[PDB]
């Protein structure tokens, strides 16, 4: 989750995320050294007396800025697109599990080989226990075996939603008539949270997602206890 | 650019009124609705 | 008094009364389609007529009566009559990609498939066929009233423009005939919605085009035009070639392609 | 039909300041007016019809 | 044969982020596997692939609109 | 003709500045407040 | 077959358009349709500017294919120059009849 | 399906008349018989309440609402099938 | 009088005067929503309701600023009043049709109005997608009195392309070649080119959304076979290149001002300009669906639009390195107009490289529906469209109305604009890389502090706000009367003084061809 004062991404829980936070790292360096660039060049432009008024010639330089900006764009798209690859790359699933949007909770459905399904709603601020967090945590946890290739496949019954788990890397628009898919994979046992996101009504602010990541039979006893 | 000297001048006293007319009729509408809020809602 | 070309319009109430009538046009939509009433949108409709009916006679009284029209104006008018053509062509283009995106991918909805299950299309080389023969031969006889209005043969003209618009009516009668024959309807998922709503848009620019031809063929009735001078024929000639051109690719698109 | 377009331009560049869409005569008026009060009636009528529906009725 | 099944495999018909389709054809080809087998008296056994990949895949809603659609006669697909 | 020069080319009078300072204030107070009048008018429906 | 009944501009343009085209036929250019041609700019073979008032303004592109236009009023008497390139311009006012 | 006709010494009113009388309004009139030899009412199939089609969302804004506006007995059926 | 002058107008000048007055008015209404959301969010909880009146005000507060105060200023007002002006010309190309154009403006705002008194208003985002507000989650008229509003201002704004493209391209001086225009006349063609092109597609997707809404069609409805995601290729094809409408003729006022401000005659690279101006106008239509990365596209197509939108970086980095180029070797004069502009500068700057960010699609997984986003687009719009406006506004002030300002206040009011906004938005990258999400009324208890201060940040623009109203008023109350302008000679629109007579260029400009 987030934490007060927090000013970057939250720290990665798969190494995708990993990936992730990397190249952001890569790119806001660009970022802030041509942003420092300009600043600076303005100060300097504007700290002389010195004046150069009559038409200046413009061909010689127009290369230097048009070429320096092409390279710093090749860059960043080249990690970008690795990145963007390796995510859509073949991993083999272990386990498939639905969500369904809905106005204004998600329901969850995993049905390889029983028919398990439940609506995880947020916990109201007057019944969060002593320690729980406001507006995040659910009465359902999705619970998930940690380190291993969970396919989530994303739909919604209403209205558009958006499903994300931001320490995961995650955010899959949840589309009536339409089956969206994406990856899962923890590094670590523990609860990584998420809010609906796409705006979906009076409630978009109160649908969050919480995953519980834990291991393979503790995964399955939790499972048959659901049916 | 050049300029005439005012026609009218606004002397300090004038554009203390003027500019606090002016804050006025942004804030005191709002603050009446915001003030009012509860009431609103508690309704 | 002035040393170049171009024209200063005399203050106009027509911009307001024109600004209005949309207003009471959407309001007037909004209280059919919510509030069970018809009022606000006749009123609207009626307005937006008065309007379009006096701002371009003042139009006509400008040019043809008044002499504003140089050439420097002319040109500037061909060139505002080109662009409003491209921003209905890009009109036309949002309707004919969502005619594609569905009929494309059709989803399990449909039957996974295209036509959708249920849906029995109209047979595109019967009426559809006819139809496109009779633009097309829109096409030609307009293009002969137009080289008949330049050699300056009045009569000619006149029964040239008379047989386009004769065409162009007779495509609207078809038009309603298969509208009223078809067995699929509007309410008939994407194949109904894309069918009616781009060849509907469709029709009422062929309405709007034929009324434009009706509006030269009275204006070269009353001798208005020149064999040099006659903007408002060849804007309407302009328009109606695209009204022309818009039917052939809902004729490739939608009645064959996606049949 | 015969070409009296040389009497239309006489009338509309008559030297008389009138404006081009009054300049037909006594009908332009009338057509002005009606159309104007139509406008400004309709609209009037659209915002009493906006007060009706903005709020609720039972 | 294949049993041990743990959940629906990568399938090169359906590479993209877009599954629709997929849960679509595995509920079609059960469908179509179970109307063929007991017509000609056989056994559905034979379906089971189908039937263990959509069930994986396919929300419960669609799969239980589609049933219904099925016994009302008025399921678009063909069967 | 009409009146050209400053003061003369707009749709408001700025021959006196305290009428002018209370034009303005309706105006542009109009528009600020619309949105307030209107949250509390939802907010008063329901 | 063939037959008439058009009316041509020469019959029936009127207004500004007829004024047009008749001066045209003179080659002449009273409503400024066409770019002047310069002459070499001289105080002694000046730019001739014509007018019906007592100053216009000139813009200047002093050099072929300068994207800059240089713009200034001139005014009716002696010759002035263009501020940037020093070309010479001069008035010459005179009723419409031209 | 090319062309072949070849005119061309000069374009005018005279050549797109010919074309007018001559080849666009005999296609418009052979297209005519063509159409009046295939009119006749084909047999209506049977009604199936199929869910993506005769969609109402919202009640139409004339007659009883679930008419649509060029609503042909013979051919539309409602939501519910045809009509008697 | 008064009634032909104002309401039957057709004249540029007087119709930009009244499309700047709409703006202004807009601004205030854009504003007073944009504190309502900053309110709601200044401490955690709810203060107002649920999300739907937060998103009725979101929702507004987007449609006011964008096409009730920026393009009515930018095009309507500047470009009105300047375009006929700059090139020597005595109005625009159909007069009398421009004044529909802003006529048309008043009714699509009554129209917005309306949609959030009515119902429960249109509580969507300004993108309007399906099905949220389709007419089962958003039942009644208040989406439909939306679309209608979007129906007349784009009408006005296809009817004012057409004017200013025509006008563009026939009525400068004969000798004067497309290439001898000055840049803020390029910046308004290429922007109603833009304007043209795309506002046709969004009428067509928002009138697909009305009959889906009321005729029982199905476009976006997957019952019927229809598609939400097809709404939205729609939507950004026209949205992409809308906010390079919304920006192109602030890169022309932007050019003007720092030329004029160096002392310089001319702009640096004024064919580069050019260029950068018609490339970027062009690449804006070939990029939407990098507001989709996450709607599930191929992989293929996420490389693709990737790829297409960082290109754009190239011609707008060669701006700002022109306007770099234009400031060096100046005569500097530290006009408040001239502070505007440098505080463009930079602060679009910022906002175009966390674009760039964004285009990343991998990256945009995380970022997309979050802060991060609005922090992107207000540094583009709120410290770019804007001080635009601002500096356009300071600088042709005195052209419009014959009067000056007073040059200390408006540099008093630059400064508190500049504190406010970036109080505002730069918290908001953390709050975005943090993960809070869009169109929330409320938040988790970790992102207080950001959103505490953000909200303080809006409170320092309301303040300059209220300040640039008495500045205003100030000048027309003292009425200074302008003498002498600088640099008349590359600057055309100052040449008939200020303010130019009602009718301008009776006689055209002298320009020979030689
Ligand atoms: C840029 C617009 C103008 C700036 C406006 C505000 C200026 C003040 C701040 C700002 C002073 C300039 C320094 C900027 C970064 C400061 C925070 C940071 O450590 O950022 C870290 C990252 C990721 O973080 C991590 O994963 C590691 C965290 C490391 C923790 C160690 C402690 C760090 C110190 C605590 C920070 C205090 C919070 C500041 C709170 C600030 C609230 C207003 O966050 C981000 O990506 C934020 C993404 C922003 C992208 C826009 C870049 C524009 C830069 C313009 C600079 C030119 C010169 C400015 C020269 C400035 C003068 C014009
Ligand atoms: C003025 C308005 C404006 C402008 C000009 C832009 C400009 C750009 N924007 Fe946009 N943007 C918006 C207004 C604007 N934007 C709005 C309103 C939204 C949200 C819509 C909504 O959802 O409601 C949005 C959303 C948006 C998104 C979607 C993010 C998401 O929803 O998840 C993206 C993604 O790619 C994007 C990217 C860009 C880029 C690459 C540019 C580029 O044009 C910027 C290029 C500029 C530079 C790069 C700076 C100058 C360059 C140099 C100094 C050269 C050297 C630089 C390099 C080598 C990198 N923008
Ligand atoms: C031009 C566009 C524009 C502008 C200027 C602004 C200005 C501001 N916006 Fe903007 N905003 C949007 C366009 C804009 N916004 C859009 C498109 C969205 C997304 C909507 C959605 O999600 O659907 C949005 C969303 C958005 C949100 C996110 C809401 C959410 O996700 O829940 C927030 C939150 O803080 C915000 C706050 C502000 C604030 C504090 C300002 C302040 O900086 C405003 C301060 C005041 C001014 C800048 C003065 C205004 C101008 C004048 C008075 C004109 C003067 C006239 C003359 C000189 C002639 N806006
Ligand atoms: C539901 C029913 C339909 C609804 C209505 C639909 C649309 C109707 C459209 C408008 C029709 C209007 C018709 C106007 C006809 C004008 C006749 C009068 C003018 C005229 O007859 O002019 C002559 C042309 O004649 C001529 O046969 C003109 C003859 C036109 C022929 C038309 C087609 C019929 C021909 C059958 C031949 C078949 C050939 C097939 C092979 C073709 C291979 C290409 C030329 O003569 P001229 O001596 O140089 O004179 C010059 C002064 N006029
Ligand atoms: C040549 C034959 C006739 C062609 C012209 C006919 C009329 C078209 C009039 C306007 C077309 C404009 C909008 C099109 C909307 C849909 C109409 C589609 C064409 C049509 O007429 O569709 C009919 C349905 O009409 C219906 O719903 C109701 C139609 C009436 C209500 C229209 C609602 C208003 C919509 C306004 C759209 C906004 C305007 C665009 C703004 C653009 C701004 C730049 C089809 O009838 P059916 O009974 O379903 O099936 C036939 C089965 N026997
Ligand atoms: C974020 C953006 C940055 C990304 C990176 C960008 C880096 C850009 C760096 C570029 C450095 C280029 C420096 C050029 C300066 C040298 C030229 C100059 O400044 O001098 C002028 C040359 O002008 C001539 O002809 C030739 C034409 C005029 C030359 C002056 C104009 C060029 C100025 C470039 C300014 C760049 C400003 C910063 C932008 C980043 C005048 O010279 P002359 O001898 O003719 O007259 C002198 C008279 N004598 C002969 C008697 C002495
Ligand atoms: C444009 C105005 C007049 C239009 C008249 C119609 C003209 C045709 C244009 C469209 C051509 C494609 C239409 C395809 C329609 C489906 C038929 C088809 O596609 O047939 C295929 C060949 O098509 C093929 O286009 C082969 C290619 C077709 C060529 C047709 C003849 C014209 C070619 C020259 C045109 C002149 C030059 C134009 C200027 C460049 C194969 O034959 P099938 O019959 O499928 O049999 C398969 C069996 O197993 C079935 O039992
Ligand atoms: C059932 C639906 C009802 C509502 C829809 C609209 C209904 C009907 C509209 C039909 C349009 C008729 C337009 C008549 C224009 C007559 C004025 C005219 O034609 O004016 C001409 C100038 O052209 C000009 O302005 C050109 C003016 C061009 C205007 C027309 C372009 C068509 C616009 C239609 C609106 C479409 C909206 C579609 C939205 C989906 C005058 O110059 P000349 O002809 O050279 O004459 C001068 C010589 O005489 C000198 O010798
Ligand atoms: C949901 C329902 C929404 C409904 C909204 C409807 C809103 C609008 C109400 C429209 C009322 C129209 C009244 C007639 C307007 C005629 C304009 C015209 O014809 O404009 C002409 C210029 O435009 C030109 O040519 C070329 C342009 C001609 C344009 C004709 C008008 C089009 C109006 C609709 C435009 C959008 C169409 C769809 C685009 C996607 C003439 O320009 P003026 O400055 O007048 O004179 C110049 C003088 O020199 C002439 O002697
Ligand atoms: C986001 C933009 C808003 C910015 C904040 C506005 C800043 C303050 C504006 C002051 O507004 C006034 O404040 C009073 C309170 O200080 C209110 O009086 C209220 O409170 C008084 C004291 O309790 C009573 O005397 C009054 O009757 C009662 O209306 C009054 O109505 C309201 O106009
Ligand atoms: C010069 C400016 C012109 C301004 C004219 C102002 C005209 C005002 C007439 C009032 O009309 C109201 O509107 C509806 C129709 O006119 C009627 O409602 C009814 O009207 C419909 C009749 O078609 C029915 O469908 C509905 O059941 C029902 O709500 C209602 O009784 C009637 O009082
Ligand atoms: C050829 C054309 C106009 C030159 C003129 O006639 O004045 C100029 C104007 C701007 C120039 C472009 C811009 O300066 C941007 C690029 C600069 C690179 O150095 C070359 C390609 C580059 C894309 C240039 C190619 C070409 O020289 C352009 C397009
Ligand atoms: C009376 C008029 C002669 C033109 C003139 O000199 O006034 C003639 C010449 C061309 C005639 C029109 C054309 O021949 C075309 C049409 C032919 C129809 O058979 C009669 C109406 C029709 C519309 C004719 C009406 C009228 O008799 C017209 C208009
Ligand atoms: Cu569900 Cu937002
Ligand atoms: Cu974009
Ligand atoms: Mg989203
Ligand atoms: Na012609
Ligand atoms: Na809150
Ligand atoms: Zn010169």
């Amino acid at each position: 989750m987030a934490y007060p004062m927090q000013l970057g991404f939250q720290d990665a829980t798969s190494p995708i995320m990993e990936e992730l936070l990397h190249f952001h790292d890569h790119t806001l360096m660009i970022v802030f050294l041509i942003s420092s660039l300009v600043l600076y060049i303005i100060s300097l432009m504007l700290t002389t007396k010195l004046t150069h008024t009559s038409t200046m010639d413009a061909q010689e330089v127009e290369t230097i800025w048009t070429i320096l900006p092409a390279i710093i764009l090749i860059l960043i798209a080249l990690p970008s697109l690795r990145i963007l690859y390796m995510m859509d790359e073949i991993n083999n699933p272990s386990l498939t599990v639905k969500t369904m949007g809905h106005q204004w909770y998600w329901s969850y459905e995993y049905t390889d080989y029983e028919d398990l399904s439940f609506d995880s709603y947020m916990i109201p601020t007057s019944e969060l226990k002593p320690g729980e967090l406001r507006l995040l945590e659910v009465d359902n946890r999705v619970v998930l075996p940690m380190e291993m290739t969970i396919r989530m496949l994303v739909s919604s019954e209403d209205v558009l939603h958006s499903w994300a788990v931001p320490s995961l890397g995650l955010k899959t628009d949840a589309i009536p008539g339409r089956l969206n898919q994406t990856t899962l994979m923890s590094s670590r046992p523990g609860l990584y949270y998420g809010q609906c996101s796409e705006i979906c009504g009076s409630n978009h602010s109160f649908m969050p997602i919480v995953l519980e990541l834990v291991p393979l039979k503790y995964f399955e006893k939790w499972s048959a206890s659901m049916l | 650019i050049t300029a005439k000297p005012a026609k009218t001048p606004t002397s300090p006293k004038e554009q203390a009124i003027g500019l606090s007319v002016t804050f006025l009729s942004f804030l005191l509408p709002a603050g009446w609705v915001l003030y009012h809020l509860d009431n609103y809602k508690k309704s | 008094h002035q040393t170049h070309a171009y024209h200063m319009v005399n203050p106009s109430p027509w911009p307001l009364t024109g600004a209005l009538s949309a207003l009471l046009m959407t309001s007037g939509l909004t209280m059919w389609f919510h509030f069970n009433s018809m009022t606000l949108l006749m009123i609207g409709l009626t307005t937006n007529m008065l309007t379009m009916y006096q701002w371009w006679r003042d139009v006509i009284r400008e040019s043809t009566f008044q002499g504003h029209h140089t050439p420097a104006v002319q040109k500037g008018l061909r060139y505002g009559m080109i662009l409003f053509i491209i921003s209905e062509v890009l009109f036309f283009t949002g309707f004919f990609w969502a005619f594609y995106h569905s009929s494309l991918a059709p989803t399990p909805e449909l039957g996974g498939c295209w036509p959708p299950t249920g849906i029995h299309p109209l047979n595109p080389l019967e009426v559809p066929l006819l139809n496109t023969s009779v633009l097309l031969a829109s096409g030609v006889s307009i293009t002969w009233a137009h080289h008949s209005l330049m050699e300056g043969d009045r009569k000619h003209m006149l029964q040239a423009l008379f047989i386009t618009i004769t065409l162009g009516v007779y495509f609207t009668l078809l038009q309603a005939s298969e509208y009223y024959e078809a067995p699929f309807t509007i309410s008939d998922g994407v194949y109904g919605s894309t069918f009616f709503v781009a060849t509907g848009f469709h029709g009422l620019h062929v309405i709007i085009g034929s009324t434009f031809l009706i509006v030269c063929f009275f204006r070269q009735l009353k001798f208005h035009f020149t064999s040099n001078h006659h903007f408002g024929f060849e804007a309407a000639a302009w328009y109606w070639h695209f009204v022309d051109v818009v039917w052939l690719f809902l004729y490739v698109s939608i009645y064959w392609w996606g049949s | 039909f015969e070409n009296r377009v040389a009497e239309k331009q006489k009338l509309f560049q008559e030297d008389n300041g009138l404006p081009v869409h009054l300049k037909g005569g006594a009908t332009d008026n009338i057509l002005y007016r009606v159309t104007m009060t139509l406008c400004l009636g309709g609209t009037l009528y659209s915002l009493y019809c906006l007060g009706w529906a903005s709020f609720p009725h039972k | 044969k294949i049993k041990n099944y743990q959940t629906a495999p990568f399938d090169s018909r359906f590479p993209n982020q877009n599954q629709t389709r997929n849960c679509w054809q595995n509920y079609l080809d059960f469908h179509r596997c179970e109307k063929a087998m007991t017509a000609k008296g056989g056994d559905v056994s034979v379906c089971e692939w189908y039937r263990r990949v959509y069930k994986s895949l396919c929300p419960i809603s669609w799969v239980s609109t589609w049933d219904d659609r099925r016994a009302e006669g008025t399921f678009p697909g063909k069967i | 003709h009409y009146e050209e020069g400053p003061g003369k080319n707009i749709p408001f009078s700025v021959e006196n500045k305290w009428r002018l300072l209370a034009m303005m204030t309706l105006f542009f107070g109009s528009g600020f407040a619309a949105p307030f009048f209107i949250v509390r008018h939802q907010l008063l429906k329901k | 077959a063939s037959g008439g009944g058009v009316p041509t501009d020469e019959e029936q343009a009127t207004g500004l358009e007829r004024e047009v085209m008749l001066a045209a036929r003179k080659g002449q250019d009273p409503y400024n349709i066409l770019a002047p041609k310069a002459t070499s700019g001289t105080k002694e073979d000046p730019n001739l500017v014509p007018s019906i008032t007592n100053k216009r303004i000139v813009g200047c592109i002093c050099e072929e294919d300068n994207s800059t236009v240089i713009w200034f009023w001139l005014h009716k008497g002696e010759a002035q120059r263009c501020p940037s390139c020093g070309t010479h311009y001069k008035l010459v006012p005179h009723q419409l009849a031209h | 399906a090319s062309a072949a006709k070849g005119d061309h010494g000069g374009t005018g009113a005279r050549t797109w008349r010919f074309l007018t009388f001559g080849l666009a309004l005999p296609s418009v009139a052979l297209c005519t018989l063509n159409s009046w030899l295939h009119s006749g009412h084909r047999e209506r199939p049977a009604f199936i309440p199929y869910h993506h089609l005769r969609i109402r969302t919202k009640p139409f804004s004339w007659g009883d609402g679930n008419h649509t506006f060029f609503h042909n007995p013979r051919v539309n059926p409602l939501p519910t099938g045809y009509e008697k | 009088m008064f009634i032909n002058r104002w309401l039957f107008s057709t004249n540029h000048k007087d119709i930009g005067t009244l499309y700047l007055l709409f703006g202004a008015w807009a601004g205030m209404v854009g504003t007073a929503l944009s504190l309502l959301i900053r309110a709601e969010l200044g401490q955690p909880g709810t203060l107002l309701g649920d999300d739907q009146i937060y998103n009725v005000v979101v929702t507004a507060h987007a449609f006011v600023m964008i096409f009730f105060m920026v393009m009515p200023i930018m095009i309507g007002g500047f470009g009105n009043w300047l375009v006929p002006l700059m090139i020597g010309a005595p109005d625009m190309a159909f007069p009398r049709m421009n004044n529909m154009s802003f006529w048309l403006l008043p009714p699509s705002f009554l129209l917005l109005l309306a949609s959030s008194m009515v119902e429960a208003g249109a509580g969507t985002g300004w993108t309007v997608y399906p099905p949220l507000a389709g007419n089962l989650a958003h039942a009644g008229a208040s989406v439909d009195l939306t679309i209608f509003s979007l129906h007349l201002a784009g009408v006005s704004s296809i009817l004012g392309a057409i004017n200013f493209i025509t006008t563009i391209i026939n009525m400068k001086p004969p000798a004067m070649s497309q290439y001898q225009t000055p840049l803020f006349v390029w910046s308004v063609m290429i922007t109603a080119v833009l304007l043209l092109l795309s506002l046709p597609v969004l009428a067509a997707g928002i009138t697909m959304l009305l009959t889906d809404r009321n005729l029982n069609t199905t476009f976006f409805d997957p019952a019927g076979g229809g598609d939400p995601i097809l709404y939205q290729h729609l939507f950004w094809f026209f949205g992409h290149p809308e906010v390079y409408i919304l920006i192109l003729p602030g890169f022309g006022m932007i050019s003007h001002i720092v030329t004029y401000y160096s002392g310089k005659k001319e702009p640096f690279g004024y064919m580069g300009m050019v260029w950068a101006m018609m490339s970027i106008g062009f690449l804006g239509f070939i990029v939407w669906a990098h507001h989709m990365f996450t709607v599930g596209m191929d992989v293929d197509t996420r490389a693709y639009f990737t790829s297409a939108t960082m290109i754009i970086a190239i011609p707008t980095g060669v701006k700002v390195f022109s306007w770099l180029a234009t400031l060096h070797g100046g005569n500097i004069k530290w006009s408040p107009a001239m502070m505007w502009a440098l505080g463009f500068i930079f602060l679009f700057t910022v906002g175009g490289l966390t674009g760039i960010v964004l285009a990343n699609s991998s990256l945009d997984i995380v970022l997309h529906d979050t802060y991060y986003v609005v922090a992107h687009f207000h540094y583009v719009l709120s410290m770019g469209a804007v001080f635009a406006i601002m500096g356009g506004f300071v600088h042709w002030f005195p052209l419009f109305s014959g009067y000056t300002l007073n040059d200390t206040w408006a540099k008093i009011h630059f400064a508190i604009m500049f504190v406010g906004v970036n109080m505002t938005f730069f918290p908001q990258h953390f709050l975005g890389l943090s993960g809070m999400p869009r169109r929330y009324s409320d938040y988790p208890d970790a992102y207080t502090m950001w959103n505490t201060i953000s909200s303080m940040g809006s409170f320092i623009s309301l303040t300059a706000v209220m300040l640039m109203v008495f500045i205003i008023w100030e000048a027309f109350a003292s009425k200074r009367e302008v003498l002498t302008v600088d640099l008349t000679t590359t600057n055309l629109e100052w040449l008939n003084g200020c303010p130019p007579p009602y009718h301008t260029f009776e006689e055209p400009t002298y320009v020979n061809l030689k």
